[PDB]
């Protein structure tokens, strides 16, 4: 369907507008999940592992690593939030929100 | 039989045009990553990793191909990167 | 992070097996590549040195030919842009009858050069502008390149010399014999009126005696036998009936209602007496040959034998119509004896055995008639089909000459002169159109290039020689097939000529096809159907 | 089917109607491997690493207790019943029936001498066949019997089945691990 | 090559292109030739092929052998086609044509492999074919005397030659007389449907026979047929297309009566219709009655009581032969049975022929028909006997129309090889090699004769090349002596048209096969 | 009659086969002969490539 | 000595000449003659014991199990 | 969706495309509630079935039936769903014009298509090419089909159906007792490869019954021989049988044998006749109506308005 698919037929490719759409959609999805974490009036999410273990959290980094997501953009943003948390300890939810909103306002 | 059952053989102008088209395809993969106004590519490693770059050798190194001409072009990029460390897109183009 | 998802929107809403290509890269270049593959598939068959191909279709039927349109029909072309170029080639076959391979070669070349121009930085719109303006210049130029004209189509030597070129590309080894045959056939047809019908040239393929045993027959041949005892007639007085040779019956329903032993005793005798009366009225009109398009009854055949009438049965209706045109008769829907005008005549009607085949021949002695047949002998059905295609090319050339008697030099002379003149025109045109004009010009070079490549010589040497000689002023110079080395000669003095109309329509259709293929920017293929094929095409 | 099954909608409708059927963790790292890093492990991990290290230490001390002999020894026929039929409960026994004459027997005995130190858990014995079995045939050596709890688990008998004179100390090790006696970590290379 | 997201042709299209494709075509043709090689000549053997139905066919005839082979190679189908074409136009030479075409291809294989342009090869083939054909027409012996004894001798010898390859060679003189007797009776079109060939299992080849008249097998007689007589000494014969039995006067006929007297009148009316037909047939003087349509039991018994003979369901072809032999006309109506339309023979009989009953009309002096009755120990024995006789009959017809004879045993092949070698030594040097290859190819006929015979083909061909270059044009293989001989004096005669058409067809096949440079197989649709 | 547990080719068949095999091997390399010969790729069923004359 | 033709090509391309050439068999030359002679000898040696006054009979059983005891060579074969 | 009304000289067997079974088998398919939900159906229950021997006698009846197979047993509206009707092979043009006038003018169907029952039977078996031997209660038909369309020129029509079959058996008169003979016809009646070996332990031949035209195997053979010599392989090797008549004796191998005999010793003939889904024509119609080539073949309402009986006849006269 493209250059890469002629050499590696089992290749997945998002070009220009499609790639932008993919990335911005994933960013907007993460933002939609994490919008409720922000502030004291936010809501606590419950997260159940594959073993059945329960986590009650409002923390952006915890929620990210515990949500069940397989998106490359989500991976990028999760790593950015993980660095935010490793160096400062706070600012992960706001990090995700500002990333998503920059992407939206640029779209 | 004479040669193995799994042994295929192509010959002639078909092979030549096929090799040249494979090379042209490798060049079209990274043609846009050249210059000060190039754009990045987000490649997905088989280890679940991600590689955002506009480096010709990074791109052609994260890709795998089966046509031997495309293999030769990726080896071009590797050679250029090891020798001088730049020009990995100019050489391919 | 191990899968790229389909982007929101059309990429997700698209059906499962559907494909969507967009842009120069996914659509335009892929279409040009497909058309290039097509042109390459048919290039090696172009010209007298063109080689035959053995195409086997889905029904395991074999076609051995270097007729471009035949190969394309019997190939299963599945790429849509190639389908469009083939549609153009088939329109060429329909309009003119010869030049399909020119259409393919020229379209493929124009598209390759258009890809080049798009790579250097031109837009499809500008390429199309230049291609169209250059096609207009080519049509403005071509009338001036016309060298000869027919000047007589009632002759047989001039007509043979004129058809030789069209029937040389196909069947190169034997082109004087076939051109003689096709000229004989074509001039027997072609009345004092300027209308010439190609369906009036019939071709009967009989097997076993080499092509030099082929012949022309002023009349008709039917691979049939006679229904009765009579097999020969020397002053045929043919009576033609679209009805069977039996007693007429009711369209609603018929029942023989017997109520007395006498009616029962007399019914069958009355039937035969009626049949005897009918056939005797027919025989008494003087008819010695009866040709029925339907069935024959045993009693009617009995009485036809009794009164010495040759019975012939033609299952087809087209065969009956063509026989009527041949003999000058009228198909009667009733078994009534024919009037002096409804009757047809032939200097001979006889049953013969050409080879293994038994045939009924309606043969006139006069060197004219409404229909003429070419009896093709040959050791192979495939060989005879190829020779029939060559016959079709010659006959369609004769018709093109009846329409337009103008002739241009062949062997690439017209193409080289066109390339030169359009290059000289593009060198004057400023703006971004000059690139496309010069590529349209250089595209003509593909024709002598293919001729040279197929003759077995260096196309570059040939094209350089042709350009040099056409610079010196000779527009009738083209390449020489009769040379182990690159050579050139006067196409006119050699007698190698093409039809103005052939080139006109080939250029027009090839240019339109290329320009149409270029205008495509997005392709939205649907999942392939298992549908029982198009309903109308059956 | 009537048509070739490919990416077409007709086959799909037919299918719908019913026609045309369609380093991981410190858990595995040994005592040596655990020392190799030590620093790498996070302290939160190191809390359970203490327990896993105690577990591995206990297992190693158990194996130390189990490695009774670790060397090849020779038994006469007379005491054979005590040494083999009535060896330690669950203790794998490997008996090499051999005569000093046959050189292949000496090669097998050298390989067993190596494996005894390599595998101090398994009991390795050797014995003259004429002195273990009344009139043991001459052309029936070397004989490698593998025993467990007095029961024969394997018997590699013959001067040909054993594996030829090219038999290194590797293919014999694998043949002995075939019955699961010495439990080597490799595959049959030659 | 590259995947190309959308492909030009349908997936499964197999394209073979270039010199390898051409050499493979030549090799397939070589295979087809090998499949028939050993049938060539007096020392030739028969082939047994078996079908899916399990029915075996045994033949020395090359056309038959190749029709039975389910050849599918597009290039090797052409040899099958030219063998068919030879069987059509001539009737003999079917193996020779295939051998010659394949040998032309074999001889040009080296030049094809080294990149010689096929157009050059086809030009050379056309040239050498025209030359050899004109030379055959030039040196063919055509006796310009129109003497009848010599014109029967010529046909007998041509037929003996055409038959000296079959399982009837040990009686071929026998059969040759009959073949001539057969074709010398046909009138002017020499229709094959006018020679009947019956196969009666049981008996020896010499027990086979020709009847100067007509003969056909007894046809589903009803009761009373054994009450009929079975020999007539000057019968008049009524040949009819008439169903003689109580039947519905017509299928769309409906009787309606309201009276028992009318009922009985109708019954008696059917009976009187039938009896009237029979009475007309009886009063015509005909003592023998043949109908293309059934003759019921009532008519059978009627004729038995009148001491006449009747046979119904006679096949159409046997009836037309009875007509051409006895001299009557076939009548759908019995209302005008004049002596003009009745037939006549000197003897009619019903005899037993090997388990079957056969009616013989013999003694027709005006007979334009003959009927072969072939005996033998097997269905396929008799079938190959018929095929052999078909070869001989077609040969005799062609000779009758043009008594222009050449010699066999490879005599003509060696003469043309000489003439073309000579011609090739006088031309530039590119066509020289190809025309010399044509010449070398023509030598496959005597070579194969010597091979199938068990000689040293090399020594014999050396003798032949020498003897044909010393002066001498009809020298060829003598098989019983393992030597060479003047075959025109030995009477190994062959109509010139045989070899003319063989060369023409073989050269056309070679030119066709060599002009193909690409083969494109589309994938089978309706796969199954 | 033999009862050998195998296939048997004999005569012109096996000679033709031997010649076919040798010809096949020679046609593989004929294109790599002389200053105008060209190289060959060889792919080892795993993507291992070897170019050679 | 069997399996029709088998070369498949000296260029590596498929060689299909006869339909189902792979499923078909063929015997050529003297071995074919020897096979014929063995078959005929078997049939003849079966029949020769039913020859003469002291000749013995054969009991033929058809597809549907009916029995036919006979000395007639035609009925046997 | 697309309503697929399978008349099939049976019952209405109507429904929708995509359904593996019809939903409206009207002929021979609540109370005490309120409304006209039984009376309106009680009227149709005793109405004679128009199609006889595969041909429509009374059109008003058929129209009333269809109307009651749309509003009552489907509770839908034809003004928005395309209709696929079925016709018997060699059905007069007049009947086609009548049903097309009914659908487009009365039921105002946006588009419709009339398919041959044998073609839809072949479709339900999954194939698109082959020769179908359809023998029902009143007629016997051989329909050669290539590329999914019934070649309108090689349709040989002979008449030896259930009636004609049970006739001779009756010979070996009263309604009940000839229906005892027909009960035996309905039950096992194994076809005989050879009547000799079949009567020993006790249609193919016209003389047997008393006819003088042709056997059904002769009919198939000549219908295959009036087609293309290349498609001959497919016709010979994809002969599909249909019809309860032909099912009752289960005739496969007798046909196969004598057709092989008639045909050249080349094409291998295989007959697939084990389905008996008892809705083959309906499923074929559903497959067709599900395809998009059905939208291609649509005789649209606008087309009808513009051409009339000519559009129903598809021109090409
Ligand atoms: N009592 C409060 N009233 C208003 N805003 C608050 C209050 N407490 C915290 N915030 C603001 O809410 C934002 C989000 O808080 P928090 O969710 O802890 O940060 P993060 O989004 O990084 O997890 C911070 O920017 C903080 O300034
Ligand atoms: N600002 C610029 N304007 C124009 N050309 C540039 C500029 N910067 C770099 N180039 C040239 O464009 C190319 C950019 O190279 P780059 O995209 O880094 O790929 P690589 O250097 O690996 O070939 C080089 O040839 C460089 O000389
Ligand atoms: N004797 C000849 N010498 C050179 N060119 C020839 C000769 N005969 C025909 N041609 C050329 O061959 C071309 C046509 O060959 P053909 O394969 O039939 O293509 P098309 O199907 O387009 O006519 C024309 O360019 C014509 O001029
Ligand atoms: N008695 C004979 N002696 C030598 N050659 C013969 C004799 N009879 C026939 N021939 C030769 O054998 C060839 C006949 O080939 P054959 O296979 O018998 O028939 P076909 O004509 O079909 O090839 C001819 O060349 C003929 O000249
Ligand atoms: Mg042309
Ligand atoms: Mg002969």
């Amino acid at each position: 369907m493209a250059a890469v698919k002629t050499l590696n037929p089992k290749a997945e490719v998002a070009r220009a507008q499609a790639a932008l759409a993919v990335n911005i959609s994933a960013a907007r999805g993460l933002q939609d999940v994490l919008r409720t974490n922000l502030g004291p009036k936010g809501t606590m999410k419950m997260l159940v592992s594959g073993a059945g273990d329960i986590k009650l959290t409002k923390d952006g980094n915890v929620l990210l690593h515990e949500m069940q997501i397989q998106h490359p953009t989500a991976s990028l943003i999760a790593k950015v939030a993980t660095a935010q948390d490793d160096i400062t300890g706070d600012g992960t939810t706001s990090n995700v929100l500002i990333i998503g909103e920059l992407l939206k306002q640029a779209d | 039989l004479v040669l193995s059952q799994n042994t295929k053989r192509e010959s002639g102008r078909k092979v030549q045009s096929g090799n040249i088209n494979a090379a042209k395809t490798i060049a079209d993969i990274i043609r846009t990553c050249l210059g000060p106004k190039s754009m990045m590519k987000m490649l997905l490693d088989p280890m679940g990793g991600i590689v955002m770059t506009n480096d010709g050798n990074a791109i052609l190194r994260e890709i795998q191909v089966q046509h031997p001409a495309a293999k030769s072009m990726i080896e071009i990029s590797r050679t250029q990167d090891e020798e001088v460390g730049d020009g990995t897109t100019s050489v391919i183009i | 992070a191990l899968h790229v998802p389909k982007a929101p929107g059309f990429a997700q809403m698209l059906k499962e097996g559907a494909k969507h290509f967009s842009g120069l890269e996914e659509a335009v270049y892929r279409n040009i590549q497909a058309c290039k593959e097509l042109a390459q598939t048919t290039r090696t068959a172009y010209g007298p040195n063109g080689m035959n191909k053995m195409v086997i279709n889905h029904l395991e039927k074999l076609f051995v030919t270097n007729d471009a349109a035949t190969i394309l029909r019997e190939l299963e072309v599945q790429h849509p842009a190639a389908k469009m170029i083939v549609m153009a080639s088939h329109m060429q076959e329909q309009e003119v009858g010869d030049g399909t391979n020119f259409v393919l070669v020229f379209a493929g070349a124009l598209l390759e050069l258009a890809e080049e121009l798009l790579r250097i930085g031109l837009s499809v719109s500008e390429v199309i502008e230049g291609y169209e303006i250059a096609c207009r210049k080519a049509h403005e130029i071509l009338p001036n390149l016309v060298c000869c004209s027919a000047k007589n189509l009632r002759d047989i030597d001039e007509v043979s010399s004129l058809l030789r070129t069209s029937i040389m590309s196909k069947q190169y080894g034997n082109e004087v014999f076939l051109a003689k045959l096709i000229a004989q056939a074509c001039v027997s047809i072609f009345p004092d009126s300027g209308h010439f019908n190609v369906d009036n040239i019939r071709v009967c393929k009989i097997l076993g005696s080499g092509i030099s045993s082929s012949s022309v027959l002023h009349g008709m041949v039917f691979k049939k036998e006679t229904e009765g005892d009579v097999t020969s007639v020397k002053d045929a007085k043919i009576a033609v009936y679209s009805c069977p040779f039996d007693g007429m019956i009711t369209e609603t329903k018929g029942t023989v209602l017997i109520k007395t032993a006498e009616e029962l005793m007399n019914f069958s005798k009355g039937e035969e007496n009626l049949m005897d009366a009918q056939v005797k009225a027919i025989a008494d009109t003087g008819a010695n040959v009866v040709v029925t398009g339907g069935k024959v009854a045993d009693m009617a055949l009995h009485y036809a034998n009794k009164y010495n009438i040759m019975l012939v049965r033609l299952n087809s209706k087209w065969d009956l119509r063509r026989l009527c045109k041949t003999v000058g008769a009228t198909a009667l829907p009733r078994l009534t004896p024919p009037v002096l005008e409804e009757m047809g005549h032939c200097d001979s009607v006889y049953l013969s055995e050409v080879g293994d085949t038994q045939v009924v021949v309606f043969k006139h002695e006069k060197e004219d008639g409404a229909i003429s047949t070419i009896v093709l002998r040959g050791s192979t059905d495939n060989l005879m089909d190829d020779i029939e295609r060559a016959v079709d090319d010659g006959v369609n050339t004769f018709k093109v000459l009846t329409r337009d008697k103008r002739l241009v030099p062949g062997g690439g002379a017209t193409e080289i002169e066109l390339a030169k003149q359009i290059t000289s025109y593009g060198e004057t045109c400023p703006g971004l159109e000059q690139y496309a004009i010069k590529k349209f010009a250089e595209a003509f070079e593909a024709i002598p290039r293919a001729l040279a490549e197929n003759s077995g010589v260096k196309a570059n040497e040939v094209i350089s020689k042709l350009y040099a000689v056409h610079q010196e002023g000779n527009k009738n110079v083209g390449l020489d097939i009769e040379a182990e080395v690159p050579a050139v000669k006067d196409m006119l003095e050699a007698g190698i000529l093409d039809t103005y109309l052939g080139k006109y329509w080939a250029i027009k259709l090839a240019t339109n096809a290329a320009v149409t293929v270029l205008r495509v920017d997005q392709i939205i293929m649907a999942k392939p159907a298992g549908g029982p094929k198009p309903p109308s095409g059956k | 089917m009537q048509d070739p099954n490919a990416d077409t909608e007709w086959n799909d409708i037919l299918r719908k109607k019913g026609i045309l059927p369609p380093v991981k963790t410190y858990e595995d790292m040994t005592l040596e491997e655990l020392e190799d890093h030590e620093d790498e492990f996070n302290e939160e991990d190191e809390r359970a690493i203490e327990m896993y290290r105690r577990r591995r230490l206990a297992e190693w001390k158990a194996t130390k207790l189990k490695n009774k002999f670790g060397e090849v020894l020779e038994i006469s026929g007379k005491d054979y019943v005590q040494e083999v039929t009535k060896a330690g409960e669950g203790l794998w026994v490997i008996l090499h029936l051999y005569k000093q004459g046959i050189p292949l027997c000496a090669l097998i005995n050298q390989h067993l001498s190596g494996l005894a130190r390599k595998f101090p858990d398994v009991k390795f014995i050797k014995a003259i066949s004429t002195t273990c079995i009344p009139n043991y045939p001459d052309r029936n050596l070397p004989t490698i019997f593998v025993y467990l709890e007095g029961d024969i688990k394997a018997q590699f008998i013959g001067p040909l089945v054993f594996g030829g004179m090219n038999l290194t100390r590797d293919e014999l090790e694998w043949k002995l691990s075939e019955s699961g006696a010495i439990m080597t970590d490799l595959e049959e290379n030659p | 090559m590259m995947p190309t997201p959308v492909i030009l042709l349908k997936e499964g299209t197999d394209s073979s292109q270039g010199i390898p494709q051409l050499v493979s075509n030549i090799s397939a043709c070589q295979v087809i030739a090998e499949a028939v090689r050993t049938t060539l000549g007096p020392r030739g053997m028969d082939k047994l092929i078996v079908d899916g139905r399990g029915k075996a066919t045994i033949s020395n005839d090359g056309a038959t052998i190749l029709k039975l082979l389910d050849v599918v190679h597009p290039a090797a189908k052409t040899l099958v086609d030219i063998a068919k074409s030879q069987d059509a136009e001539v009737g003999d030479g079917t193996t020779s044509v295939t051998l010659l075409a394949a040998e032309f291809l074999k001889q040009v294989k080296p030049y094809v492999e080294e990149g010689l342009h096929p157009q050059i090869i086809i030009r050379a083939f056309r040239t050498a074919t025209q030359l050899a054909v004109n030379k055959i027409k030039e040196i063919a012996v055509t006796v310009k005397k129109a003497d009848k004894v010599e014109q029967r001798k010529l046909l007998e010898k041509c037929a003996m030659t055409a038959l000296s390859s079959k399982l009837i060679s040990q009686q071929k003189a026998f059969f040759a007389k009959m073949v001539v007797d057969a074709v010398m009776m046909l009138d002017d079109l020499l229709q094959l449907k006018m020679i009947g060939i019956k196969k009666v299992q049981g008996g020896a080849l010499e027990d086979s026979q020709l009847v100067a008249g007509v003969a056909f097998k007894k046809t589903f007689s009803y009761a009373g047929f054994e009450m009929q007589p079975k020999k007539y000494h000057n019968p008049k014969i009524a040949l009819l297309n008439v169903e003689l039995e109580l039947k519905a006067e017509k299928d769309n006929a409906e009787i309606r009566v309201h009276t028992v007297e009318d009922y009985q009148a109708i019954v008696d009316a059917e009976w009187n219709i039938l009896y009237d037909k029979l009475e007309k047939i009886h009063h015509s003087g005909a003592k023998v009655v043949l109908s293309k349509l059934p003759i019921g039991d009532v008519a059978t018994q009627y004729f038995a009581d009148r001491d006449m003979f009747c046979a119904g369901r006679v096949p159409e072809e046997d009836l037309k032969r009875t007509m051409m032999a006895c001299g009557g006309s076939i009548q759908t109506s019995v209302n005008a049975l004049s002596a003009d339309v009745l037939g006549r023979c000197q003897v009619f009989e019903e005899t037993q022929i090997g388990g079957e009953r056969y009616n013989f009309f013999t003694g027709c002096p005006k007979a334009k028909t003959c009927t072969f009755i072939l005996r033998g120990g097997a269905e396929q024995f008799m079938e190959e006997t018929e095929r052999s006789l078909h070869d001989a009959i077609m040969i005799v017809r062609r000779a009758i129309k043009n008594d222009s004879v050449v010699a066999g045993g490879g005599a003509i092949e060696m003469e043309l090889s000489k003439y073309l070698r000579d011609y090739s030594r006088t031309i530039p040097g590119k066509q020289q090699l190809l025309i010399g290859a044509y010449a070398k190819a023509l030598e496959i006929i005597p070579r194969q004769l010597c091979d199938n015979a068990g000689f040293d083909a090399t020594n014999i061909l050396n003798k032949l090349r020498a003897r044909h270059a010393q002066g001498g044009t009809w020298y060829g293989v003598d098989i019983n002596n393992e030597d060479i001989a003047d075959n025109f004096e030995a009477f190994v005669w062959e109509p010139a048209m045989v070899r003319i058409n063989a060369l023409t067809a073989a050269s056309e096949a070679a030119c066709l096969i060599v002009s193909v440079d690409e083969t494109i197989k589309n994938p089978r649709s309706t796969v199954d | 009659p033999l009862s050998v547990f195998g296939d048997r080719s004999t005569g012109e068949t096996i000679r033709s086969q031997n010649v076919m095999a040798a010809a096949s091997i020679a046609n593989i390399v004929k294109s790599s002969l002389g200053p105008v010969g060209l190289d060959k790729m060889l792919v080892d069923d795993i993507g291992d490539v070897t170019i050679t004359n | 000595a069997s399996m029709g033709t088998l070369a498949f090509d000296e260029y590596g391309r498929p060689f299909l000449i006869i339909k189902d050439q792979d499923r078909k068999s063929r015997l050529m030359g003297l071995e074919a003659l020897k096979s014929h002679i063995m078959a005929a000898k078997a049939v003849a040696n079966t029949m020769r014991t039913s020859l003469g006054p002291n000749g013995l009979d054969k009991m033929m059983v058809d597809k549907d199990g009916d029995v036919t005891v006979t000395n007639d060579g035609a009925t046997i074969l | 969706a697309a309503l697929v009304i399978d008349n099939g000289s049976g019952m209405c067997k109507a429904g929708f495309a995509g359904d593996d079974a019809p939903r409206a088998v009207f002929p021979s398919i609540k109370d005490s509630y309120v409304g006209d939900e039984a009376q309106s159906k009680r009227g149709i229950l005793t109405l004679k079935y128009p199609i006889e021997h595969g041909i429509v006698t009374n059109w008003d009846d058929m129209e009333k039936i269809w109307h009651h197979t749309f509003y009552n047993e489907l509770r839908v509206a034809p003004e928005e769903h395309p209709v696929l009707l079925t016709e018997a092979p060699l059905n007069p043009k007049a009947n086609r014009e009548k049903m097309t006038q009914i659908m487009f003018e009365t039921f105002n169907t946006p588009a419709m298509y009339v398919a041959i029952q044998a073609v839809l039977s072949l479709y339900a078996s999954g194939r698109t090419t082959g020769i179908v031997m359809d023998s029902g209660d009143g007629v016997t038909h051989t329909v050669p089909i290539y590329e999914g369309y019934a070649l309108p020129h090689a349709i040989l029509r002979l008449d030896l159906a259930g009636r004609d079959l049970t006739d001779y058996l009756m010979k070996i008169t009263t309604t009940a007792e000839r229906e005892i003979v027909r009960d035996i016809k309905e039950k096992l009646c194994y076809v005989a490869l050879d009547f000799e070996q079949e009567m020993a332990t006790a249609l193919f031949q016209p003389s047997f019954l008393g006819m003088e035209s042709c056997g059904i195997h002769e009919t198939t053979f000549n219908s295959i021989m009036k087609c293309d010599v290349d498609i001959r392989k497919d016709l010979y090797a994809n002969t599909v049988l249909s019809g309860g008549t032909t099912m009752y004796p289960g005739i496969a191998d007798r046909m196969q044998k004598e057709i092989t005999a008639l045909a050249p010793s080349t094409m291998k003939i295989k007959i697939i006749a084990p389905p008996e889904r008892k809705y083959s024509v309906w499923i074929g119609g559903s497959i067709l109506a599900s395809l998009s080539t059905f939208q291609q073949m649509w005789i649209s309402k606008q087309e009808y308005d513009e051409s009339g009986p000519s559009i129903v006849h598809r021109k090409c006269f």
